[PDB]
Formats: structure tokens, C-alpha cells, sequence
């Protein structure tokens, strides 16, 4: 293996060649950022409850930027599933559901965004990216719109017309991206149960699981976009994910301070 | 049932970036066979990216970057050929249109005129997904998944090949290279060894709502395009696995 | 003398938000018989914003947002609407376009094709005015300014309801709700109670320089819309108080 | 060989902004003469700047400003004239249009409607060249680099004056100014003294490529535009030195 | 001379009236970014040679600008000769050449950029300019894209359709009109040479030249685009430029402390 | 004072009958020229008739007939050319057309398409005026004729020679011919002596109204036609009369 070799497989033969794919595959690996975290706050879990859920995360948000790079990404919540039910009816394809979606999630940026100003934190876009390394230089965090920009180009799900890769997906692909040190899910519950916890009783609580330990449980599609686990299985830089309950106070707080607090899925 | 047609009359034609990089002596015949299709069919025709995204991954790896920032750096080529076949096209009426215009005014911009290019590219940028270090979501597949979102009346694939065979036509094992008039993509995806499609083209066909067969045509031979977009088998036919309604 | 008429030959049409979020039952009907107009007259088709514009102003509310905030999150759910409606209308050429694009480059679009679909809510956004926690110029205040400010051939409003009656027909009082086949903005600015046009249009129709009478009508009645663009009195009739020139 | 031209059936018109400073008495009938001109031509309407920004060089200067801070500030003027100008227009489906839609879709526009406007003045901004505390690169300039790269069939500059004389013919000689109906680039190049064109245009006509020849004609004398792009010798015609292929 | 009758030609003369040029060129000189140094890493000779090349000239970047503020713009390279190649072979303008290349100059800037974001440096562009001000003043560097932004405007050389205004004006314009205190050329060569020291085995280096010795040397298209003489001969504010070998470790570092590596050409 | 203008933005261009007699070597150079002159102008493209209309007058002569009998059969061969011009541009939308659809339906054709081919002969028919055993009232005098009443904006007149010469240049004397770059319809009046354009082409244009200046250029010459519709001087040029209102 070396540059040349490399380089020659990239000139001779197809991206789609065995050979070359695995000489990429040796390449050295740069991380962007490798100090932040990504944080993703949730559009029905969270921001659609209003004060009582968003005031105790912002001020967490504050407090933590001192000692923790952020990124903060907003879900979308129940306008986008008012929008989704609207255009399906119409018998829209997912990619143009894609679309609208995201304009919920911007939404749901621009409120969190507004009572982060006056501590310094923008809402990033417009530029894209490069607003994001001077204000994580400067005021250590940045909220952002948690929608991937697929758009018209979203692949569609095997069956039904909602977007397979919304909100966590986005935030996900963003830590993965930039090779963050540690990606966090803020819902409303304490974590994975072995069941919905609003629809069963006797749902138990799941510390610490494997993708494929939950796929072998019947959990592909439970508190996370299911396919936010096979992208997870196939990351190279975030190989876990915590997911935490943004009602409890300090939960977030006491999970970027490495608490176990709600649970760990890891890629294997 | 399945979502509505968006565009039916649609005709999506994709142009490999490496047809574009061999010159005059590929562009213009190609852009005298799309000036006389221009009245027959509303085109929308979209590039791929060719040699220099070879390069820009060749530094872009060298430099340890990710796949999510490869992908628009490959992006970029596509856009360069698609602005340079539109110049080739603008005293037509041609011009090249950035992807936010494809997405929500293509259908006002093809009223305007018969034909627009874009790049072929999709804009997964830096949420492309991980696991190759190579950006899998390339040119062949954003342009079928753009075709197919609209519900178009086919996309057809020009390359510098006859269209798909066995093994790689102008690699180490070109000897025993069998030209494939026809093949499900299913029976593709199975497949081990190179193709001239992106191998994502193959997993968007299995999630497709509406285009039932995809033609690849040597757009290095006149008329082959121009038979395709009639329906005429001159290359190689992908059938899809849409069934249909 | 007054101001120049800038696209005398437009029609200006707003559908309610509440019409699109009523889906498909309603906007079926609504597509089909705007796919009819097409060829009788040129279009500036812009929507409101409906239900989701009220729960987001119950969020933004319940964080304490001032009514500058408010505004742009609202608009966000109009252009959603002219969103949905354009693909619908792909098909016939129809897109959705920016609001610079409507206040800079309206009429090359319109000589593109025969209609365009734009959001009514105007980009008043942080600069909204204070004194309500409701953001006051909302989408019949927006489509009325734009389609008075290009001395539009009319404004007809398309609501879930015939008209304007003399209290809320799906409220409280609904029992006492008396139809009002024909009012004058001056007569409904003074009453109290609730309109299905914003306050504020009422406002800007008494500086208008060019619309003399704007027309709410049921789109949920086929008909009545291509009914309405003909001058047929098939609603509730507002006299601007303008007076002919 | 020289380069293919772009837009051979285009006519790029540049209106002088000190016509557009004259107010409606110059416009109006201006915009009659455009108006009957449609129909015959492709137009890319191109204006300049005028007064005002003569009174923003005029505070630019005074705080100290480099030329690259001048120049758009300069091209900011032209653009309100452009504005104004497409405006007089929309009835006729004319809008104004940006600096990136002339560059990369002017063809699709212009398949859209019969003229665009846009500003005349080039994109240097902040890279105009050093050596004079003006702008170099001003309308008259950015008017023919356009032309000339898109291969156009003409450019016209309309201005408030008959043409080129030997002198300013509203300045201070102005009594032993002789009026020149025809001239070369060069040889202006090398008189030194004020003239009604930028010197910056002098030197791109002898890099040019496709236009051989330039008419400066009175916009002020209704007639004269339409003579002009029917190739009538009404005003001066400079000759770049452009040599036939 | 006063402002009144500088005010008073500007209303009544043609901008190409000589006394009204010579009332101008009395004005009072700002300079907006006087402290600043601008910097252009070759696309060709720098970034289009990979790790080698780029990672020790970051690692300079990173050191340098806690004492320094630097405008570091990119090259083109390799990409945009093919681009031209294919372009000039269908017989395009040099103006449709122009708009291809700044992509490739694009391209680099944001490989550039993504190396030195965790170091809080942003690429700039979509504000243009006014994202500068900020980041200089916070981070003490911006990376920006090298190629001015004529595009189809761009003029034409006397021959042929190569755009002679590239990424070497482009950088050199930018520090001209911000009145930069130095403006350093970051190539592959220890500097200018009496001959092309790829092509020939005898030349011999020329430590400092002004352009007319340049000139009258045959050296006006060496290592430099040549219409850059001639903007710097009418510069106002850049009136000599350096050229240094950013493959030699620590030359960057060295010309930024005021050591005269590599070649200095003067104005005059 | 003069009519108005009915179609002030046409160009009228004559092709010599004998151009059409070459056959293809003439014809495809001169389709292609006009293929390229369809998107720059609006055009009413009328042919002549040639040395078959020359073959009809020796048999029809020899039979005794007048010269309102020979009139309409050499009519018919100035159709038969228009047939195969038109059939050669089909493609491109242009279709010949009857007489009495140019005197009265000729707008709404160029509405429909950018050109049409007609025949330049005159409906004078059995009512051609006596005196000459030969039709006065020929293809340039039938194209000036309308052209004129039209007000078009021009009349070119495409030959097989490159303009007027002191005698005919094919002839016996071509030895002491000698070009003439510009003329006036009165001075060719007064001269004796073979021309290439009809002597009642100078008759019809002293009662001229509209059209001052008519240019006859080389056919046979690519781009010349492209050069005399902008109005430049590639042949000769001659001068009505008529005198600016
Ligand atoms: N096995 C499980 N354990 C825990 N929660 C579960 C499980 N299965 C389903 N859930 C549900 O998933 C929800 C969390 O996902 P949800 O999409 O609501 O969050 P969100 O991130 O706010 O979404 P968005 O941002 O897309 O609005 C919980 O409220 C819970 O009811
Ligand atoms: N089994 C195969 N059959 C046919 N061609 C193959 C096969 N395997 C590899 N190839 C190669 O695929 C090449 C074309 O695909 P490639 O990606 O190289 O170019 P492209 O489609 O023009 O590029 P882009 O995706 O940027 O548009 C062919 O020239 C051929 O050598
Ligand atoms: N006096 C009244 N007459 C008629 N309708 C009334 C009256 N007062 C209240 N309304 C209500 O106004 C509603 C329509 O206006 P509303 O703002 O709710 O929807 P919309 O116009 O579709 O929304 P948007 O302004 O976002 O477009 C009606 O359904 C009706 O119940
Ligand atoms: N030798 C000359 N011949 C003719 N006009 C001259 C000459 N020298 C100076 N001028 C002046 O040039 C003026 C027009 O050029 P000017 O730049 O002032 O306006 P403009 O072209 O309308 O402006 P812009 O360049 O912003 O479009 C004339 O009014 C005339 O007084
Ligand atoms: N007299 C000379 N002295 C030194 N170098 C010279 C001379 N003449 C030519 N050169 C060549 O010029 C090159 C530097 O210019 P070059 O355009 O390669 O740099 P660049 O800034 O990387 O270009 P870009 O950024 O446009 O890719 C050197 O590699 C050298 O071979
Ligand atoms: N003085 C002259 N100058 C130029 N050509 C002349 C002159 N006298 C006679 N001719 C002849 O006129 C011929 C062209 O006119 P002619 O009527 O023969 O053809 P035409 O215009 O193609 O026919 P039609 O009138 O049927 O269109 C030339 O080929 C030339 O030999
Ligand atoms: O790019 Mo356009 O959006 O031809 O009105
Ligand atoms: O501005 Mo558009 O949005 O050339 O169809
Ligand atoms: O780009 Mo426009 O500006 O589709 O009319
Ligand atoms: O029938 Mo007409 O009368 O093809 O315009």
C-alpha cells in the first residue's frame, strides 16, 4: 500500500472496483473536530413542549459551553408529521416530503436560537459549515437545523412515503462527519426500555446494548431512527450514541461529564 | 398506492463525466445529436464528474478527509461539466441550473425552454453516508433518484462503453468481458467486480416507485441516444423492479 | 395622479391555509380547477398558512418570543402550503417561486409559464410591527399589498367558508352568524368581533391606489373560484374604497 | 481560431445611467421605443450608473476609500437604474435579472421573454485593478466584455449626447467641439482628453474577439436605438479592430 | 485642492476627464486591514502535492497567527489545466475558462479549510469580505478562494483564451485593495531564478528584482502570472511581494518574522 | 402625412431564382445560413423563379400567348422554389405559405413560427400590364411591394452576383463591368442596360413609403445575408427615396 498504488487505482479503474475501494479504505483518517459534541434536541420530545422542557436546556446549554464544544441540532416535531399526513394524503413521494420537513426542524432552530443570542450562540447555515469553526472557536457552541439536505434526492423507505432519514439521521451524519468525540440523543424518556414505556407497563430499562443485540430483540425501530443503527454500524468515528431524557434536570449536564445516565448503543 | 407521476413527461438523460473528459472530439457530435432532440422531447439532462474527481479524491484522501467532504469535492466536477455542455447548448436556449432550482422550478424552467442541465450529482455534501472512503451516492445514482422522485419517462445512461458487461472492457481482465444486453439490477447487486454504474445505483432501483428500466448507451456512438430515448435497444437495459400498477 | 399600473393583466389569487390543511379531499378539487384556469388567465397563486402557523405560535408564545419572531415562523408554514400546491401543479408548468423572485422577476416567470405559486405572507419578519403578540400583516394583508402594488386586474380570496357573516359560523355564536353578501372595508374595520380576513387587510385597503373590490369565496365549492375571476358575485364582495380614476 | 460565439442572435443595448438621471421626460419615451423593439430583437438591456455615483465617489473619497471599495458602489447605482428601467418594462414581461442568471442562464431567459435588463456595470468589486482612485471598469466596459464574450450580433451604447466630438460638448471647449461619426478604438486610445465612453473600453475592443463595431447614439431622439440595431450609421461607430474570420 | 472642487468635477466631467483623474488621486488613502499579511498557497505546487506538502504549511498556519493576522488565499493546480484544456478545446471564451477554474481554487480552499477548523479557522466567501473582519479580529486568519471573481467578464489575454488574471491576482488584488502590509507567494521553488529551474540545470537565484529589471530580463511570465508586474507597478499600497518555497519547513514562518527568504520583487 | 407600419419588425429577404437553380451545393449553405437567422430575426422569406420560368416564356411565346398568360406561369415556378426552400426547413417550423395567406393571415403565422416561405411573384396574373411581351411585375417588384406596404423593417435581395455592376457581369461586356457599392433606384432608372433586379422594382420604389434602402448581396457568399439584415454593407445598396418623415 501507498500513495501511488492508490492513486493509480483511482485513475484506472472504477469507483465501483473491489481494489480500489479497499486501497481507500487504508487511507489516513483526519477528524474536523474531534473535541466537540453533538447534541441532538428533540422537535416532539422536547421543543414542542415549550418552556417548562426548553428553559432547563437552555440554561444547561449555557453552562456546559464552558467546559464542552457543542453542536446543537433541532428536531422537527408535530408540524412535520401534520405536513407528512397532508402531502402523503396527496400521494407525494418522500423526497418532496423531505423538503418540508425541514422547514420544521428550521423552525425549531430559529426559537432555540433566539434564546441563545444574547449568550453569544448563533444558528448556523446561511454559511453552512464555516460559521460553525469560528463561533465553536469563540462561544463553543452552535445550533443548527437537524434536517440532512437530501431533499427531492432523499432515498425513500422500502414501504410509505416519510422520509427514512429525518432528524437523528442529520444530527447523526454531522458527529460522524466531523469526527466528534461523543453524539447525544435528548428525548422525554430515561432511555431504551425493552418495550414503548408510554404503551407498556412492564417495559425494563436497557442500560447498554449492542445494534445488533436490539435488532435480535425487535427494537430496530423504537426510541431512534431506525436507520440511524446501520449507519451507526457503519461509522468510522462515532461507534456509540447515548441517549438521555432532556425533562430530568442535569441530564444532559451529568451525561457530557461522562454519568451513564440513560443508554448506550454501540456499534458492536 | 404509489405516489403520483410530478413530471410524467419527463426525459431524463445522464452524461458520464468521462465522455465529457475526452474533448471536442466526444462534446461535439454529443451536442449535435441533443440539438436535434431538442423538439422531439423535454430534457433534463445532468453530468457526472469524470477524471478530476479522481484527482481531488486522490489529494482529499491524502490529506486523511472523510467521505462527507469528499462528496462535494467530486459534487464540484460534475457542476464544471454540466456548465460546460450548457454553454455548448445556450445558443438554444440551454443553460445550466444550480440544484435548488432542479428541485423546486423545474417544471416553470422547462416551460421556458426545451432542455436544462444540472449536475448529476445529489446533494448529500457532508451528510453522505459513512462505511467507503469513497462517496457512494455519485452520479448515476442522484440522477435516477431525481427521475424516479418525479415519476419522469425514463433516464438513460451515456458512457464511453456499449453498456454493461462482465468484466471491466478496458481493465486487467478485459479478455473474457461479456457484453450483458440485458440484467435486473437485483441480479447486479449480487454480482462481485466493477460496472460502469454506481453499485448505489442498484440499492435506490430496489426502493423505486415508477421507472421500470434504465438504458445504458455508448454515447461515443451517434444515434445511440436518440434510439434510447425512443425505447430502441442499443446498450444495455437495467430493469428495475418496479412492477407495474 | 396615481401610481402606474406595473402588470395590469395579472390575477392575484390567495387560497387559506385552511383549505390546504383540510388534504387531499379538498385540494383535489381545488388543483383540478385551477388546472382549468390556467389557459383564461395569468396567475399569482399565494397561500396562507393555516393551523401549523398556530402551533407554532403556541410554542414561540409559551417561550415568550416577541411578535418579530413569531412573523417568520408563520411564514415558514405558507410557503410549505405554495409548496405542496406547486408540485400538484407541476405537471402544468406551475412552480413555486421565492419572494424575491415575485417582487423582482415576476413577470418573466409569467411569460414562462401561466401560473406561479408564492407565499401571501409578506417578508415583514423581525421587522414586524409591535403593539399585538400576534404578528398582524399575515397572508390576506401580504397578497393584498402585492397584487394592489402591480395594479392587478384583482385579488380574490379562496376560505373554507362562503364569505364573511356576522360572527364566527363555526364559533360560538354561529346560531346569530348573518351572511354579508357585499361590505366595505371601512364598514368591517369598524365593527368588532372576528373576520376571516386579517384586521390589518382592512388597513392597507384604505391607502390602496388601484383595487377596487376584493372577493372571499368557498374554494371548497367547485366553481366558484373560476366564478369569482369572472367577476360573478359568488361571495362576500369588499369594497377597498378606492375610487376609479 | 477564435471562439465560438455563445448568443450570436443576441443585441446588448447599453443605456447611459445620465439618460436615465433626465426622470420620466427621457424615459418614458425611451421605454415606448424598447417596447416596439421586442418584437425585432433579443435584447440584453445593460444601464449604467449616472449621478449618483458620482456623489458616492464624491463621500467614498472624502473617508479615504480605495477604488476597490468604489467600484461597487458605483455598480449599486446602475443596479437601481436597471431596476427602474425593467420596472417602466414588466407589462411586458421584461424583468430585471442579477449578475449570476446573466452569466450562467441568460439563454433560458431569454427563451423565456423577449429582453432582460441587467446592470451594466462588471463584477470586479473588491479586485478592480489599482493606479486610478476610479474604477477602471465601468459600464460601458462591462456592457462590451459581455457582448463579446457571448458573441453577440451587436452592442449599442445609448447615451445623452450625439456621439464622440472632438471635445466634451457640455463642458468647457465645447465650442471647438467637432462631432466624429466614425472612429477607431485605437485611435481614440491614444488622444487623451474626456470622452463619452470609459477608456477601459478602448482597451477591451482590441482584445475583443466578435464585435467589430460600436454605435454611440443619442437615446434622447426617439428613433435613433431602432436605426442603430438595423445597423443605420446615426450616431459615432467605433471599430475595435476585431478583423473578419 | 479641497474636497469642494474635487465634489464639483465629479458632478460636472466625464470619469475620463484627466482633471478630474488627477483631483481623485489626491484624496486622502485608507488602508481597511493595515496589519494584516496576505498569503497564497500554490494549487499546483502546494496543495496539489498532498500530505507532504499541506501538513507542515497548516502546522505554520496554526503557529503563525498568534503573532500575525493572515489572509491565506488558495490556488487552482491540476484540475483547472484540465478544464481549460477541455474548454479551450471546444473554443470557449476565456470568460467561461474563468468561472471554471475559481471551482478548483474552491475546491482547495475548503480542503484547506476543513485541515484548519478545529484550530477556529474559517473559510470565507458567502458574507465575502464581512465574515473577514470578524474572524481576523477573533482568530487571527481566514482562508478565501484565490480566483477574482470576473467570470465571464473576465478579459481575455492577447492570444489564446487561458484567463490571464488567475489565483496569483486574485490573492495579490485582495491584498491591494485591504492595504496589507505584506503579501507573501507560497510556491515550490526557493524563489525567482534567471531561468525555470525545472528546465534548466544552470539558472541562478535572484534574491531581489523589480519588475522593469524583470522585464528586461525575460522574466515577465516566470513565476508569476505576468499581469501581476503590472498590477503591482500600479498598486497604492503593495509595492513589493515575496515569493518563498513552502515546501522548505518553516519558510513561511521566516518570511512572517522578516527574513529574506526566497525572492522579494519591488514595484520599482 | 405617411400610412402607419404593419409589421414594422419584419424582415423581408428575396432568393434569386437562379440561387435555387444551383441545387444543392447553393441551397444547403444558404438553409443553414437561414437555419442560424431564425432565433435574430422575424422573417418572411420569399423565393424567385429561375431559368424554368425562363423555359415556360420560350414555349408559351412560341404558342403566341400574352403576357398576362405568362405571368401566372412563371408564377408557378417562383412556388415550386418556395416548396423545396420551405420543405428544406421543416424541421425547423417553417412551412410555405399561399398568397392570400401573407396579404392577410401573415401575423398570426409569424406568431406561430420565427419564418415563412412564400413566392415573391405578384397576384397580377392575366391583369399584368401590356406593353412587354414579358411580366413586368417579377420577383424583386413583388417583394418590394410588399415588403413595403407592410412597413418591414427591410428588403434584402439575395443573388447569385454580388450586387449591381455597370453591365452584367455574366455577359457578353463583362470585361468593362465594374461593381457599383451604391446606387440610387432614380440613377439605374435613367441608365440602359441589363440589370439584376427587375426594372419595375425602381418604379415601385419612387412611389415608395416606407422602405429607404434595399440591399442585393451574394447568396452564394455564406454570411452575407447574416451581414445585410444587421445592416452591414456586403453588396450594393440601393436608395429609394424615400426621405425620413
Ligand atoms: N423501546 C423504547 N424505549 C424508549 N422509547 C421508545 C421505545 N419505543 C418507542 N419509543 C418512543 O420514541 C420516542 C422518542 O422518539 P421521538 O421521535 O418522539 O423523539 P424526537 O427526537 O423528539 O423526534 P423528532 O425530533 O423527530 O420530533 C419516545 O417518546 C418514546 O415514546
Ligand atoms: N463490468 C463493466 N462493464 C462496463 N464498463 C465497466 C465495467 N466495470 C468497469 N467499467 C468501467 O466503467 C467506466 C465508466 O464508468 P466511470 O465511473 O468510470 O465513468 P463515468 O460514468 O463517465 O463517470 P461519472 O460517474 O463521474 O459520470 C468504463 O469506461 C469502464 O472501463
Ligand atoms: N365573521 C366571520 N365570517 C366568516 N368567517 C369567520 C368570521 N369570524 C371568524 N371566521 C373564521 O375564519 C376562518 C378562516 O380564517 P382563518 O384565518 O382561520 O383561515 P385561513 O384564511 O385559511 O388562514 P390563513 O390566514 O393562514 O390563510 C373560518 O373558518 C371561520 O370560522
Ligand atoms: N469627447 C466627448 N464627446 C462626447 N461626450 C463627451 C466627451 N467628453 C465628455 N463627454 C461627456 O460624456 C457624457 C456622457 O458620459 P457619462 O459617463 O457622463 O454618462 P453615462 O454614460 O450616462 O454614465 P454611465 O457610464 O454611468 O452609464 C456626456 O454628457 C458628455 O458631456
Ligand atoms: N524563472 C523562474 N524562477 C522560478 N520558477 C519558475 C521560473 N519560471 C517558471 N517557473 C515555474 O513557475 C512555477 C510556480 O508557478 P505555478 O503556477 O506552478 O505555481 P502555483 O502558484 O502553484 O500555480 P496555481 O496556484 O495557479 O496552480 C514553479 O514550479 C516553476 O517551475
Ligand atoms: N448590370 C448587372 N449587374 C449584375 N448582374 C446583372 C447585370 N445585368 C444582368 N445581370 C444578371 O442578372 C442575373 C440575376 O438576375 P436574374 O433575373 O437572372 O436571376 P434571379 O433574380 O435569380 O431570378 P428571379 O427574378 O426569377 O428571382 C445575374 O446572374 C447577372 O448575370
Ligand atoms: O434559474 Mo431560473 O430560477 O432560469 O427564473
Ligand atoms: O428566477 Mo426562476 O425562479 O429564471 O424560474
Ligand atoms: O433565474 Mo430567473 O431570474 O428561473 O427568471
Ligand atoms: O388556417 Mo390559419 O388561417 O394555419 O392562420
Amino acid at each position: 500500500n501507498s500513495t501511488a498504488e492508490l492513486e493509480e487505482l483511482l485513475m484506472q479503474r472504477s469507483l465501483t472496483d473491489p481494489q480500489l475501494q479497499a486501497a481507500a479504505a487504508a487511507a489516513a483518517d483526519f477528524r474536523i473536530l474531534p473535541d466537540a459534541t453533538v447534541i441532538k434536541i428533540g422537535g416532539q420530545s422536547v421543543i414542542d413542549r415549550g418552556r417548562a422542557a426548553v428553559y432547563p436546556l437552555v440554561d444547561e446549554i449555557v453552562a456546559a459551553r464552558k467546559n464542552h464544544k457543542l453542536l446543537i441540532g433541532t428536531g422537527a416535531g408535530t408540524r412535520a408529521r401534520h405536513l407528512y399526513s397532508i402531502a402523503a394524503g396527496l400521494g407525494l413521494p418522500a423526497g418532496v416530503l423531505a423538503q418540508l420537513g425541514s422547514s420544521v426542524a428550521d423552525q425549531n432552530a430559529a426559537m432555540l436560537g433566539q434564546l441563545l443570542a444574547k449568550h453569544g450562540i448563533p444558528v448556523v447555515g446561511g454559511a453552512g459549515l464555516s460559521a460553525v469553526p469560528l463561533s465553536l472557536a469563540e462561544v463553543n457552541a452552535v445550533v443548527f437545523s437537524g434536517m440532512p439536505p437530501y431533499k427531492l434526492w432523499m432515498r425513500p423507505a422500502a414501504e410509505g412515503v416519510i422520509p427514512p432519514y429525518r432528524t437523528d439521521a442529520g444530527c447523526f451524519l454531522l458527529a460522524e462527519q466531523f469526527g466528534c468525540k461523543q453524539m447525544i440523543f435528548v428525548k422525554d424518556e430515561d432511555g431504551l426500555y425493552t418495550a414503548n414505556p408510554k404503551t407498556s407497563k412492564d417495559a425494563t430499562f436497557i442500560p447498554r446494548i449492542s445494534v445488533d443485540e436490539m435488532k435480535a430483540k425487535g427494537l430496530h425501530d423504537s426510541i431512534l431512527e431506525f436507520p440511524v443503527l446501520d449507519l451507526l454500524q457503519s461509522a468510522q468515528h462515532v461507534r456509540e450514541v447515548q441517549v438521555v431524557n432532556g425533562l430530568v434536570p442535569g441530564n444532559l449536564t451529568r451525561a457530557l461529564a461522562g454519568e451513564h445516565v440513560g443508554t448506550i448503543i454501540t456499534a458492536s | 398506492k404509489r405516489p403520483i407521476r410530478l413530471l410524467p413527461w419527463l426525459q431524463v438523460v445522464k452524461i458520464g463525466g468521462r465522455v465529457m473528459d475526452r474533448g471536442a472530439d466526444a462534446i461535439l457530435p454529443l451536442v449535435e445529436e441533443l440539438r436535434k432532440l431538442l423538439p422531439e422531447h423535454r430534457l433534463l439532462i445532468l453530468t457526472g464528474a469524470g477524471v478530476r474527481a479522481r484527482h481531488v479524491f486522490s489529494v482529499g484522501l491524502d490529506l486523511g478527509l472523510p467521505v462527507g467532504s469528499l462528496a462535494p469535492l467530486a459534487a464540484s466536477e460534475a457542476g464544471q461539466n454540466g456548465h460546460i455542455l450548457a454553454a455548448m447548448l445556450a445558443s438554444e436556449g440551454v443553460s445550466y441550473v444550480e440544484h435548488p432550482t432542479v428541485a423546486d422550478q423545474l417544471a416553470i424552467h422547462l416551460s421556458a425552454t426545451r432542455a436544462v442541465v444540472g449536475s448529476a450529482f445529489p446533494p448529500y455534501h457532508h451528510h453522505e453516508f459513512p462505511g467507503s472512503r469513497i462517496p457512494p451516492h455519485r452520479a448515476d445514482t442522484g440522477a435516477f433518484l431525481l427521475a424516479d422522485a418525479f415519476g419522469a419517462a425514463g433516464l438513460t445512461i451515456v458512457e464511453n462503453v456499449d453498456g454493461i458487461y462482465t468484466a471491466d472492457p478496458n481493465g486487467p481482465d478485459r479478455g473474457q468481458a461479456r457484453f450483458l444486453p440485458e440484467t435486473s439490477a437485483t441480479d447486479l447487486a449480487k454480482s462481485e467486480g466493477p460496472l460502469p454504474v454506481d453499485r448505489a445505483l442498484l440499492d435506490v432501483m430496489a426502493t423505486a416507485r415508477h421507472i421500470e428500466r434504465v438504458q445504458v448507451v455508448n454515447g461515443l456512438v451517434p444515434g445511440r441516444l436518440t434510439a434510447a430515448l425512443r425505447g430502441e435497444h442499443v446498450g444495455t437495459l437495467i430493469r428495475t423492479g418496479v412492477r407495474p400498477a
